[PDB]
């Protein structure tokens, strides 16, 4: 561990300021090669910060580096929905016949902005049974804080078979977006009529529902 | 100034990957780049550094196993990795890190996966998703289930759609296959989904029913 | 120099 980056987790509401440290087991090249970067889910990290306290192209002003040494900093003031992804510190160290990088850890960055969800849910698709195996899918829209899912067939809980993904928070209204999907073999599904999906929100559940018959 | 790594996205453990990084816009000599990698659901770590004049250095863990080359002439830098484990599944990427210059440049970059145990190739299933048929404005979306490696692409009316417009990460079942959704808040048009395996070229368009309803 | 490993 070359590079210690605290905190692993930080969290905000919109215009609050978050603090990210990163603490060098040596010093940097030229005590300068220190860079931040800002990476969403499923994308390429985004150069925020070099040479400890530069803005790079297209970072706001709300960005600020500093430090020198073996600490360094990043703040966020004012902080946006945009702003929430996972932040890695990088240092590069060598002499003259030798060079590497390190990354840290890396800080998860959540903005608060509480919504409560809506729920679809999408019966398989007509071709699906002939396959053998038939995908139900559940969706959880435009929400904050984090949900829990749960899979009902005939009054009966889903323990397997269930495949969740949730798509980062939204660069506009810090929102998440799940899917859920519950898997099955065309045997099975033919064998049940009522097919639930229950979304839970800290006390509040939010439930959709179809019958195998009526699609 | 744009680097774009290729390779064999599919590889079996004990085997090598080989992922080249070409430059675009610039001669690949002028700079040093970095071959960086994140696990899925791990953080970013440095594989080796070529550095402008041309000598290649390697972190400790990555050493043994790995070699990083340069071709001026086709403009590309390569990394071979021998030894393979399913440790080794993950994105790639090769990047001038601009630690302390003005100038930084990433790859959109690779995803390997390394398996025996998931097959080999397979270009995906698309079924459209609909409300059922029992009821203008509406959700639609197409599953996209089964595929082997990743990535796919999936636009809507050919990205022309934008609106409520949501594509989750993948997900790796148990059988070793991928599968992702992807959903459309649409008000009247044939809404397609376009998806695109590159690794089989393969190339799906599904029109979506505003229903299951068997009639449309 | 700018980097490291420059000789």
């Amino acid at each position: 561990q070359v590079l210690t980056q605290t905190p692993s987790f930080t969290s905000a509401a919109v215009g609050g300021t978050v603090t990210i440290n990163c603490q060098s087991s040596q010093s940097v090249w030229r005590n300068k090669n220190l860079a931040w970067y800002q990476q969403k889910p499923g994308q390429p990290p985004k150069r925020l910060i070099y040479a400890i306290a530069t803005l790079d192209s297209g970072v706001p002003s709300r960005f600020s580096g500093s430090g020198s040494g073996t600490q360094f900093t990043l703040t966020i003031s004012d902080v946006q929905c945009d702003d929430a992804a996972t932040y890695y510190c990088v240092g590069h160290y060598g002499s003259e016949n030798d060079a590497y990088y390190a990354f840290g850890g890396g800080t998860e960055v959540v903005v608060k902005d509480p919504v409560a969800p809506t729920v679809l849910i999408f019966p398989p698709a007509a071709d699906q049974v002939a396959t053998g195996t038939v995908t139900i899918v559940c969706v959880a829209n435009k929400y904050f804080p984090d949900v829990t899912v749960t899979w009902e067939v005939d009054g009966t809980t889903q323990t397997t078979g269930i495949e969740n993904s949730k798509t980062p928070q939204n660069s506009a209204d810090c929102t998440y977006n799940l899917s859920s999907t519950l898997t099955l073999t065309s045997t099975q599904y033919n064998s049940h009529k009522e097919y639930t999906c229950k979304v839970t929100q800290g006390t509040t559940s939010v439930v959709q529902s179809f019958n195998r018959g009526d699609c | 100034q744009s680097v774009k790594e290729s390779g064999r996205g599919l590889v079996q453990p004990g085997g090598s990957l080989t992922l080249t990084c070409t430059a675009s816009g610039f001669s690949i000599d002028s700079y040093g780049f970095s071959w960086v990698r994140q696990a899925p659901g791990k953080g970013l770590e440095h594989i080796g550094y070529l550095t402008a004049g041309g000598r290649a250095f390697y972190a400790s863990w990555a050493k043994s196993r790995s070699t990083i080359t340069r071709n001026t002439n086709e403009n590309t830098v390569t990394l071979k990795m021998t030894s393979l484990t399913a440790a080794d599944t993950a994105t790639y990427f090769c990047a001038k890190l601009g630690s302390g210059n003005p100038v930084a440049i990433w790859g959109p970059g690779t995803l390997v996966t390394v398996s025996s145990s998931s097959g080999q190739p397979k270009a995906p299933s698309v079924f459209p998703l609909a409300p059922c048929c029992g009821d203008s404005t509406v959700t639609l979306g197409c599953l996209v289930k089964g595929y082997l490696p990743e990535p796919v692409t999936v636009t809507w009316n050919s990205g022309t759609l934008t609106n409520g417009v949501r594509t989750f990460p993948s997900v790796r079942q148990s059988s070793g296959l991928y599968s992702l959704s992807s959903v459309v808040s649409v008000t009247s048009q044939p809404v397609t989904c376009n998806v695109a395996h590159p690794a089989t070229n393969t190339k799906v368009d599904k029109t979506v029913a505003p229903s299951t309803c068997s009639h449309h | 120099a700018g980097x490291a490993g420059a000789g």
